[PDB]
RNA sequence: GGUGAAAUUCUUGGAUUUAUUGAAGACUAACUACUGCGAAAGCAUUUGCCAAGGACGUUUUCAUUAAUCAAGAACGAAAGUUAGGGGAUCGAAGAUGAUCAGAUACCGUCGUAGUCUUAACCAUAAACUAUGCCGACUAGGGAUCGGGUGGUGUUUUUUUAAUGACCCACUCGGCACCUUACGAGAAAUCAAAGUCUUUGGGUUCUGGGGGGAGUAUGGUCGCAAGGCUGAAACUUAAAGGAAUUG
């Protein structure tokens, strides 16, 4: 498991994660 | 670990060259670290000379010969076995022949 | 009014009478008042003169070029807008042009042109934020605004009007030999939909 | 005397281009090429299908008035590989071999002061 | 370097500046040289070169604007003509240039 | 069988006289008949001919000699000169490593409305008993002798007609005038002009080209 | 004291219209009403009277501009290629 | 054309190939180097202009004005974002052609975004010499770049003077190299990575087993992508570095 594909789910991850919080105000 | 001083290319003081293509596989190469060959050929051969000497006016006119710099990345180079890969001693022997 | 670019009145001398003649041009970019305005064949290469389409260089920029020579202005007048010349054909003399559309027009060499760029470019990059900028602008050209969709009305006063949805319901794409009263869409279309490749 | 000619030997790889011209370059004289003496699309760059090629070209070029040329040979050039295709020299030995007379025998490949990036990408081709 | 020899008559030779007194100067024949600004309108740049032409007075044409001209000269408000009244320890009269 | 061999009249090619013989080969086009004839066809034509068969001796191997042709006197074609460049191989093998190039280039009128551009390239040389072996310049040395250049390569030019360009051409008196003023500057090697091509032809002047075909 | 933070002369237009296009046309709007140097008579006092119009309030001198600019780019670039055709032919 | 081999594509509506003429955009070959400049990123056709800079020289001037730096700032490859212009080539997406069990991968032909520019944003790279900066001292040699110095030294300039090019001997500053291991290091190796248990020249930043994790949260910057700052719970006995033998 490369590490920049590591970074990379990691920011689809991120990008998920604030577009269910900023839904969920 | 290290395994050239020299890291694989020609540069301290720089920090960057051009980038230059492959003649084999048109891989993008610093130019410092492009394994050159001076690529020499006769316009004809070794052995069709007669047979155009004896077919061409201007007897002996000039026998030319072509040139070119040719630029092989890392991994054509082996390949093609033109750097026929090196000991850990004899690597660092920089002499052309 | 009703016209971007500024208009200059520009006066000359009657050559048969003793009066002055005083011409609306179209302003171009860097003309001003007092400016001396050249119209002839033999006047010199200059922004706001009058030159016949053979007596400039080639890639030079006009604007209010003559179709026809005498016709008096036909290409080129809108704001910011104005005509490259691509080459002559001094032989049966024509000149080729690119007009600002892109279109590729040969056009006599006797023809007419002013040097330059038409003045107030740029007019259209400015967004006119609301409604009541778009009501006066066309206060003063024509009756063509606001625009009620065609689907937003009955099938008695348009083609894509009805239905118990607002939709076309046929193909918006009509032909160039269609009657009037059926071209109410996307003309003789070539194609349609975003451009990209 | 002679009747010199141009013979601009064009040898890429996959196939060898043999196009004799007049003096001047601008009118063909029997453009014979190694791709249509054969039918194996491998060995259209080979010695044997430009040989075959050239010989041919002579049989066209004779009867005509050509009696000597000028070699011109050429690889792809411009951003491509600039070495001559395995047909290319091959082919001046078999055109000298058919009697026809040599004289000025130059390369043309072209060269550029490099430009228009060259087709691969930057990690290459890689098989 | 023109604008060196100009700054130099400003500390130690006497001048005017404007038109009112270029043209006061030039007509009681007090005037070595007058400069004229680039952007002068002609109808003022043709009158002091017809005074100057009647006091026998040389004219330098200045390569800027009346901005530029009093700037040269030093000072902080537009100079459409300057007339050097008497030369310093300067060359610009020596040489026209 | 279409054959268009048939149709051929296998006109003659004829140099400038500002040179040796002119016997340079046989043109072969086609039949002048009506339907886009061949009298006014054969007008826009340059040829390509190397230096050493309008001259003779074997040191002008390279430098080939474009002649664009100019009219047909019935039977014939008559040419004037049209560019000079070098043979590829020569630019090779004077170009090395270990040496500094120096090339110029003007564009620059004769006395005839003439407009070509000419250029120079200059290889710095190592000097004898020289220890140091890449014989590099100071890059002022450059624009030094680029500078040089440029002066001689345009007070030949500006008097030197077309006709009398190729006179002082051929000989490499060129040469010889940029190796006299150049060398207190650097040594150099091999100075050549290695290239003459022409821009703007002016009007014909059917009589200038009269007299370099007697 | 800096009474806006970045809506400057927009903030006449309140919260609606969107941020992009008040800030497109904030752009076009201090070009518009600025104040532009006099090319005749050197001073900073030309101020536009209508699109295309721009008129100096001493030496009462108007001149042919741009909508929102004195000058635009594609008519300086216009003006260049004029005249270096004008010398050539001149020549 | 293209290929290990083909297919797809074009072609007696003339392809490819040969010649003349142009247009467009991009790039700056060969010369080009264990060479130069720049704080770094970077910077390679020509000339002109503008401002700057290192070194060298000095028997010029000031006389501690310095070194390193939280906070605070300027610049910062490529990709990417907004709006124009430009849009030749190449080419994330996508189409299609193959091989393959499958291939939405490699290979092949196209081809939008981009590659180029302007005005703005971003502020990240294996942004690496994975080696902070300033200062002193410790070992031998050659080569080179730039400045300088001295030769009763060569080279044509007119036969030789000057000056330029070159040679020799010194010097300073710079990119580097060769040998050796005094000394150092776990070793690889290193003239610094030496002058450290015989431990101390000045100073800034950073690390404290591997993961969780550059995550969560908060703050701040950004239009966005994201940047900077930055945990804990819990889990685990290794992870890892260098070298030897197979
Ligand atoms: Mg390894
Ligand atoms: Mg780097
Ligand atoms: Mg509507
Ligand atoms: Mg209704
Ligand atoms: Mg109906
Ligand atoms: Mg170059
Ligand atoms: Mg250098
Ligand atoms: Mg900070
Ligand atoms: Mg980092
Ligand atoms: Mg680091
Ligand atoms: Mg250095
Ligand atoms: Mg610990
Ligand atoms: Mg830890």
């Amino acid at each position: 498991m490369r590490a920049k594909w590591r970074k990379k789910r990691t920011r689809r991850l991120k990008r998920k994660r604030r577009k269910v919080r900023a839904r969920s105000k | 670990p290290k395994k050239r001083a020299s890291n694989g290319r020609n540069k301290k003081g720089r920090g960057h060259v051009k980038p230059v293509r492959c003649v084999n596989c048109s891989k993008s190469i610093p130019k410092d670290k492009a394994i050159k060959r001076m690529a020499i050929r006769n316009i004809v051969e070794a052995a069709a000379v007669r047979d155009l000497s004896e077919a061409s006016v201007y007897p002996e006119y000039a026998l030319p010969k072509t040139y070119n710099k040719l630029h092989y990345c890392v991994s054509c180079a082996i390949h093609a076995r033109i750097v026929r890969v090196r000991s850990r001693e004899d690597r660092k022997n920089r002499a052309p022949p | 009014s009703g016209r971007g670019a500024p208009l200059a009145k520009v006066v000359f001398r009657d050559p048969y009478k003793y009066r002055l003649r005083e011409e609306i041009f179209i302003a171009n970019e860097g003309v001003h008042t007092g400016q001396f305005i050249y119209a002839g064949k033999k006047a010199s290469l200059n922004v706001g003169n009058v030159l016949p389409l053979g007596s400039v260089p080639e890639g030079t920029i006009v604007s209010n070029v003559e179709e026809k020579p005498g016709d008096r202005g036909a290409l080129a007048r809108a704001s910011g807008n104005y005509v490259i010349i691509i080459g002559h054909n001094p032989d049966e003399n024509k000149t080729r042009v690119r007009l600002p559309s892109g279109a590729k027009k040969v056009i006599s060499s006797d023809a007419r042109g002013v040097i330059g760029v038409i003045a107030g470019g740029g007019r259209v990059d400015k967004p006119l934020l609301k409604a009541g900028r778009a009501f006066h602008k066309y206060r003063l050209k024509r009756n063509s605004w606001p625009k009620t969709r065609g689907v937003a009305m009955n099938p008695v006063d348009h083609p894509h009007g009805g239905g118990n949805h607002q939709h076309i319901g046929k193909a918006s794409t009509i032909s160039r030999g269609a009657v009037s009263g059926q071209k109410a869409g996307l003309i003789a279309a070539r194609r349609t939909g975003l451009l990209r490749g | 005397s002679q009747v010199f000619g141009v013979a601009r030997i064009y040898a890429s790889f996959n196939d060898t281009f043999v196009h004799v011209t007049d003096l001047s370059g601008k009118e063909t004289i029997a453009r014979v090429t190694g791709g249509m003496k054969v039918k194996a699309d491998r060995d259209e760059s080979s010695p044997y299908a430009a040989m075959l090629a050239a010989q041919d070209v002579a049989a066209k070029c004779k009867e005509v008035g050509i009696t000597a040329v000028h070699v011109k040979i050429r690889a792809t050039g411009g951003t491509r590989t600039k070495t001559p295709g395995p047909g290319g020299q091959a082919a001046l030995r078999a055109l000298a071999r058919s009697g026809l007379r040599i004289g000025r025998i130059e390369d043309v490949t072209p060269v550029p002061s490099d430009s228009t990036r060259k087709k691969g990408g930057r990690r290459g081709r890689r098989l | 370097s023109i604008n060196q020899k100009l700054a130099l008559v400003i500390k130690s030779g006497k001048y005017t500046l404007g038109y009112k007194s270029t043209v006061k100067s030039l007509r009681q024949g007090k005037s070595k040289l007058i400069i004229i600004a680039a952007n002068t309108p002609v109808l003022r740049k043709s009158e002091l070169e017809y005074y100057a032409m009647l006091s026998k007075t040389k004219v330098y044409y200045f390569q800027g604007g009346n901005n530029e001209l009093g700037t040269a000269v030093g000072k902080l408000f537009r100079v459409g003509v300057v007339s050097i009244l008497e030369a310093g320890d300067s060359d610009i009269l020596t040489t026209l240039a | 069988v279409v054959d268009p061999f048939t149709r051929k009249e296998w006109f003659d090619i004829k140099a400038p006289s500002t040179f040796e013989n002119r016997n340079v080969g046989k043109t072969l086009v086609n039949k002048s008949t009506g339907l886009k004839s061949a009298s006014d066809a054969l007008k826009g034509r340059v040829v390509e001919v190397c230096l050493a068969d309008l001259q003779g001796s074997e040191d002008h191997s390279f430098r080939k000699i474009k002649l664009r042709v100019d009219e047909v006197q019935g039977k014939n074609l008559l040419t004037n000169f049209h560019g000079m460049d070098f043979t590829t191989d020569k630019l090779r093998s004077m170009v090395r490593k270990w040496q500094t190039l120096i090339e110029a280039n003007v564009t620059v009128k004769t006395s005839d409305d003439y407009v070509l551009r000419i250029f120079a390239i200059a290889f710095t040389r190592k000097q004898a008993n020289q220890v140091k072996r890449h014989s590099y310049a100071q890059s002022s040395h450059i624009r030094a002798i680029r500078k040089v250049i440029s002066e001689i390569l345009t007070k030949e030019v500006q008097g030197s007609t077309l006709a009398q360009l190729t006179s002082k051409l051929i000989p490499e008196v060129i040469n010889k005038e940029i190796e006299n003023a150049t060398k207190d500057i650097f040594p150099l090697q091999n100075i050549h002009v290695r290239k003459v091509k022409l821009l703007k032809q002016p009007k014909f002047d059917v009589g200038a080209l009269m007299a370099l075909h007697g | 004291a800096k009474r806006t933070k970045k809506v400057g002369i927009t903030g006449k237009y309140g919260v609606r219209y969107g941020s992009s296009l008040r800030r497109q046309v904030k752009k076009l709007e201090i070009q518009q009403h600025a104040r532009y140097d006099c090319s005749f008579c050197g001073k900073k006092t030309v101020k536009r009277g209508a699109a295309g119009i721009w008129t100096c309030s001493c030496c009462k001198k108007t001149v042919a501009g741009g909508a929102y600019t004195v000058s635009t780019a594609a008519a300086a670039t216009v003006r260049s290629t004029i005249r270096r055709l004008r010398e050539m032919v001149e020549a």
